[PDB]
């Protein structure tokens, strides 16, 4: 993990099962999505892409 | 004479059909209004505005029908 030009630290971190990120939606009483075609097929791809993205990071 | 018994039934048929048409034609519209609301409540006031604006149109022919039904059943008897 690159903190500073003068210090770097090794870290082992979890990425499955998904860690909790303090993503509380209490402001989002206001709405829900229109899903095309269905939310489960979307959620699958979202999770896969997210894991790939964090490996790249 | 048998005028009045048939006159009674004529209003009954026209107004029964009016009732079915208006009930269903408004039920559909209200169902779509509710499923539009539930996805984002914050648009409730605008969509309720639109709902009345439109439903006043669906209730055009059934109102004519009820008017004629009452006229026949009472004025003409």
């Amino acid at each position: 993990k690159f903190i500073n030009t003068m210090s770097q630290v090794p870290t082992i971190s979890q990425l499955l099962p998904l860690p909790a990120s303090d993503d509380d939606d209490l402001k989002h009483k206001s709405w829900d999505y229109l899903y095309e075609p269905d939310p489960k097929a979307l959620l699958d791809t979202l999770l896969r892409r997210y894991v790939e993205s964090q490996v790249y990071q | 004479n048998l005028n009045m018994d048939l006159l009674y039934m004529a209003a009954a048929v026209m107004m029964g059909l009016a009732a079915i048409g208006a009930a269903i034609g408004i039920g559909i519209l209200g169902g779509k209004f509710l499923e539009g609301a539930a996805r984002q409540p914050d648009l409730i006031p605008l969509l309720r505005t639109q709902f009345f604006i439109v439903m006043g149109l669906v209730d055009a022919i059934p109102m004519i029908a009820v008017g004629l039904g009452l006229y026949v059943m009472f004025a003409v008897a």
